[PDB]
């Protein structure tokens, strides 16, 4: 639900869904929406990072939950975090969400 | 670059009907997946439905059983969401989102399953409120 | 579809006149006649297939009536 | 590059002018013509359009019948007169009717009985006239070489691309150029008027649905109708075939109409092309082309490239395509700038000896950067072979391996041929015609021929002629004279009309 | 109205599919077999009118063929 | 109409079987639509007017 | 007959048969057939899909 | 295979022929067939159900 | 095991395709349940084992 | 369901030993010793068809055996 973390400091946010074809992760995308602010996708398919997104967000996956790793913490990075994902072949799902602050 | 312009978005009763159009401009508008996602005041992203650049396949969420219609022109690069029988829950703030990594596939239309996807383009959104 | 069996196969008789009447006759005359009036050229294929068919005069003529007859319904 | 995946193209390898060689297009397929010293370019016929079509006679296939009104004449009068006779848009009939001393009239003769109701029309169907004039055929061209891998698909940047054309031709302009920067320009001459044999085609539309449909059958189709274009209330004809004047217990007339005749009307048109229609223009979705190919115009980018030394990686390794020719990706990860690329098809690695096509041309890749990508694609030989590319101790090699016999290819270029033709007609003897004297006599005699068969013949769907073509088989096989031949070639020829579906 | 011409007779030739080309085939073959089941007794009618027509044993077969197809579209 | 038997079976329409009830099914689901494809690429449905 | 909202579902060259989750409904008409792709659509190789 | 609540319905000699509410359903199999009736089981007329 | 194609397509049992999503149907029901009759309008359904 | 199409007719051809190879010969051969076992009759009555079908005695004898081997499977 939410992560807590010091300037200079590495924070990781993890996503799982339940028992879905172990092969879900590979599509997993993260996405970032700070305070009052248009979301912004930080990670597509599992690892990918896009262009203009600062290297210093990174991504990782296994065949049980992903993971997004923010290492170097600044007080820009306070937002909220959303990873998505296929339900079925055809929708798409958001997580929970995690605030960090 | 490209923007994204909700529109439509107000004030109306439970059970009425409500239009909401995104505006889209600066790229092949033609053959690009369009989405409609939601976020509630307060609360997360929550994804509502999707559909092609021929408006062949439309996809909607569980929590619409039929009431949302997904549509769209190309011609005018122009989204439309017709909404039917509102309700409280459906009050927030709708934004417009293009998808780009399925233009592997330049054409858009074909809907295969499991396809690579991530959402970085969206609209500002405009706020729908049931009361 | 596309099938729709006629019923004029099961006509009820009676003394009152059934639903289309004063049509049948000119329905199927019409209908040979017109597809006959567009290819001709088939008229003539059509008697060299009789003619090359049958022994006698009279079953080379039927053979004739009956192939112009089976070629317009395409039975 | 747009044409790989087709799955309906063929290759017009050869020319035998040093120039221009014919080539026919149609809307299923693409061609891949591919000459001595010239990059290998693939055409592809796309949208046809039509605009400002004229309209005739549109016929009404809904009925309504808004007021009856009937009178009769107590048998030994005039005749039965209503007022409304004389109006064109009333429907009149007369009968006869029992009458006498029950009825208030006293005799016992047959009486007249007229009756007559107001005809008013519902939605309807439009035809329209194709002129030779306004009908636009769109063509895309595009080149092999250093294309990337997506950019056989891709939807639009054909002005900045210079390897993309795509070029408009209308009878007003036949003959077109399309300009590739820095391969040159090849000239396409075609002839549009006899395309698809239009003015004998009327475009046929009835509610957002719209075909194409014979001159013939639309002529003879029953139902209400009005020539020229329509405006305010119009003036039906035939005002019948929708209207039933059924007859009660001899005393009465009932008059009643046919429901909305659409259906009907949807399955009489079996076997007419479906067409799609926005705004004032309609794009057909089937038809062909003849346009010869003036390459005399044609460069090639590569020649005067040095050799690349640096070492290439398969991102997808190899794909096969339907007809057996390979596509390859290439990643060059050296920066030599502009360089060709070494690749072959070999077996025997110990002595690399060129087996097999490399059907692309001299594979360039265009930029000077760390990375690159290209695509090519080569014709391999039946047995297992390996596709070779670089150069020296850093050659990555692939293992591929092609299935068919050369008979095998032989029989499916023969079957080729033959749908080529049930399709075409002579235009399928305009294929390849780089131009000779058999050609023409082939041509010629292929006219004589299919003008006497389309006239005997030519009004069978399916089966009818199936049912011709066995009667002829057996009539052929027993009628013991010359004859016999000939009815068996009638039988060959109509048979494979039938089965090539 | 009743008759309608079928456009199939001027099929338009070309790689694509037309309107209705699926159905064809089972459409006629359809027609023929179901009146056929309908009414049985015709078919005894039509061997012996065959059989009382044509000399060789293969032309009353083609006479029996072309009246079993010529009846059910009473064309 | 007064429409014979075995006329009114052998019709190639969508039929149902008997009471309107609830939510409606048709058996045939054939005869009413046709499934055209574009050249190769495609499928369209499209309704018999 | 009345049509409504037109769905369509592929998958490649070398994989199953496609499959939408309207299949599993007495109220929609559905057919599968093939369609050529490879290079051009999203999915690498070229048989039909 | 696993089979779950069964369920039926039956018609009258000349009523029509069996629909249950099931049968608009993809998960249920459903067989109709012929049953003999009359006077017993509660339909007047003797023909097969 | 490894199985040759064309003995993994003529195999007579319920037959989904391809994508597992939700709740499966299978378009077959049929060799796998036998609707057994009785008499005197009596109807029977069981699964094979 | 009932059919189930035996794949020894696809037997994967290998060095190593396939799923089944200890069954094939005794399988085939068991069902038909066994069944010839419980009705003898039957070898009376295909020896009288078979010997009423062919001329010379080696098609007899051959037509004997093809009944023997068809009946059991009831192919």
């Amino acid at each position: 639900v939410s992560v807590s973390g010091s300037p200079g400091q590495s924070i990781t946010i993890s996503c799982t869904g339940t028992s879905s074809n172990a092969d879900t992760y590979n599509l997993v995308s993260w996405y970032q929406q700070r305070p009052g602010k248009a979301p912004k996708l930080m990670i597509y398919e599992g690892t990918k990072r896009p262009s203009g997104v600062s290297n210093r967000f990174s991504a990782s996956k296994s065949a049980t939950a992903a993971s997004l790793t923010i290492s170097g913490l600044q007080p820009e990075d306070e937002a909220d975090y959303y990873c998505c994902s296929y339900a079925t072949s055809r929708t798409l799902v958001f997580g929970g969400g995690t605030k960090l602050t | 670059e490209v923007q994204l312009v909700e529109s439509g978005g107000g004030l109306v009763r439970p059970g009425g009907s409500l239009r909401l159009s995104c505006a889209a401009s600066g790229f092949s508008y033609s053959n690009h997946w369009m989405h409609w996602v939601r976020q509630a005041p307060g609360k997360g992203l929550v994804w509502v439905s999707r559909i092609n650049s021929d408006g062949s396949t439309r996809n909607y969420a569980d929590f619409v059983k039929g009431r949302f219609t997904i549509s769209r022109d190309n011609a005018e690069n122009t989204l439309y969401l017709e909404m039917n029988s509102l309700t409280a829950d459906d009050t927030a703030v709708y934004y417009c989102v293009r998808d780009g990594v399925r233009f592997y596939d330049s054409t858009g239309y074909y809907p295969d399953s499991f396809f690579k996807y991530g959402m970085d383009v969206w609209g500002q959104g405009t706020t729908v409120t049931v009361s | 579809a596309v099938t729709l069996p006629s019923h004029s196969t099961r006509k009820l008789q009676t003394r009152s006149q059934t639903w289309l009447e004063s049509r049948e006759y000119t329905k199927h005359l019409i209908r040979v006649e017109n597809w006959i009036f567009r290819n001709p050229g088939f008229a003539l294929a059509a008697a060299a297939i009789a003619w090359l068919l049958g022994s006698s005069t009279s079953q080379k003529v039927i053979y004739l009536v009956m192939i112009l007859l089976i070629a317009p319904a395409y039975s | 590059i747009r044409c790989i995946g087709v799955s309906n193209r063929d290759f017009v390898e050869g020319m035998s002018g040093g120039t221009w060689v014919d080539v026919v297009l149609e809307h299923g397929g693409c061609v891949t013509v591919m000459a001595q010293d010239k990059p290998t370019v693939d055409i592809e016929l796309v949208t046809t359009t039509v605009s400002n079509m004229a309209e005739v006679r549109s016929y009404c296939y809904e009925a309504s019948i808004s007021d009856m009104a009937s009178d009769s004449r107590c048998p030994t009068q005039g005749e039965a007169y209503l007022d409304k006779q004389s109006d064109t848009q009333y429907v009149c009939k007369r009968t006869l009717v029992d009458r006498g001393w029950g009825n208030g009239c006293g005799l016992f003769g047959k009486g007249s009985l007229v009756t007559c109701a107001k005809f008013a029309c519902s939605k309807k169907m439009t035809g329209k006239s194709i002129q030779p004039e306004n009908l636009e055929y769109r063509i895309m061209l595009s080149v092999h070489g250093s294309q990337h891998s997506g950019m056989i698909v891709n939807d639009t940047g054909h002005e900045t691309d210079e390897n993309r054309a795509k070029v408009e031709i209308t009878p007003n302009s036949p003959r077109a150029e399309a300009t590739l920067g820095g391969f040159g320009s090849l000239g396409l001459d075609c002839e549009p008027r006899t395309g698809l044999d239009f003015s004998d085609l009327y475009y046929l539309t009835m509610n957002n649905k719209h075909w194409l449909v014979h001159k013939e059958w639309f002529h003879d189709i029953p139902l209400p109708w009005h020539a020229g274009a329509d405006t305010g209330t119009p003036h039906w004809n035939n005002k019948e075939a929708l209207v039933e004047f059924k007859d009660a217990h001899a005393k009465r007339q009932t008059v009643v109409v046919l429901g909305s005749q659409e259906g009907a009307v949807h399955t009489a048109l079996a076997g007419a092309l479906e067409a799609e229609m926005d705004g004032a223009k309609g794009r057909l979705s089937s038809g062909h082309l003849k346009c010869r190919l003036k390459m005399d115009k044609l460069r090639l980018k590569g020649v005067s490239y040095s050799l690349c030394t640096a070492a290439f990686t398969f991102t997808k390794i190899p794909a096969e395509t339907l007809h057996g020719t390979v596509t390859v990706e290439v990643q060059y990860a050296g920066t030599d700038g502009p360089c060709k690329v070494p690749a072959q098809m070999a077996v025997d690695m110990q002595t690399l000896t060129p087996v097999g096509r490399l059907i692309t041309a001299n594979p360039v890749i265009t930029e000077s950067t760390e990375n690159s990508k290209m695509m090519l694609e080569l014709d391999p030989p039946f047995g297992d072979s390996y596709i070779v590319i670089g150069v020296g101790e850093k050659k990555i090699t692939h293992h591929w391996h092609r299935s068919g016999s050369t008979i095998g290819k032989a029989f499916e270029a023969t079957v080729r041929g033959a749908k080529r033709m049930a399709v075409l007609g002579d235009t399928a003897w305009d294929f390849g015609s780089v131009g000779g004297a058999l050609n023409s006599l082939g041509k010629g005699i292929h006219q004589i021929f299919g003008a006497a068969f389309k006239s005997l013949f030519g009004g069978m769907s399916w089966f009818s002629q199936i049912l011709i073509g066995t009667l002829l088989m057996w009539l052929g096989l027993n009628t013991k004279n010359g004859s016999i031949s000939l009815m068996c070639l009638a039988l060959g020829g109509v048979l494979i009309f039938l089965s090539t579906a």
